[PDB]
């Protein structure tokens, strides 16, 4: 079975940044997102960057992604199709004084 | 890759990829390039079956 996926920057013009994915969960690539030959269950997959930010999503496939939380297994929050991400900023990891 | 299984298509200028499909079960015995008469259009798989 497979997962096809956008994943998308505001304005920051994409293609760059390409040169650094590799999504993980069955390791796919960009180009337009797409993981092929998995089998069926519930797999929660995230967008990798170094320099990005990407929260990560639930699947448990019929595809249905609901959410990632964690704490209580049963939970739906019915996510409507393919992991959209939103692409938030740049993720800060140094520290002012 | 996959021993013959998957079969991706690179840019070779950003690293972005153009297509990607996934084949039947071989061996992957060898692959070439084939064109007919002026052109390359086409590449050819042999998988021992």
């Amino acid at each position: 079975f497979k997962i096809e996926g956008r994943a998308v920057v505001p304005g920051v013009k994409p293609q760059d940044w390409i040169s650094a994915a590799r999504v993980l969960v069955h390791v796919g690539f960009l180009k337009s997102f797409v993981v092929h030959d998995i089998p069926s269950g519930s797999y929660v997959v995230e967008v990798v960057s170094p320099a990005y930010r990407f929260d990560p999503v639930r699947v448990d496939i019929k595809m249905r992604a609901r959410y990632v939380n964690y704490i209580k297994t049963s939970e739906v929050v019915r996510l409507p199709y393919p992991l959209q991400m939103k692409s938030s900023g740049p993720p800060s990891y140094f520290i002012k004084r | 890759s996959n021993g013959g299984r998957i079969m991706r298509s690179w840019e070779t200028n950003i690293g972005g990829l153009n297509w990607e499909i996934t084949l039947d079960s071989g061996s992957f015995q060898a692959l070439g390039l084939v064109g007919l008469q002026e052109s390359v259009r086409y590449i050819a798989v042999l998988k021992k079956t």
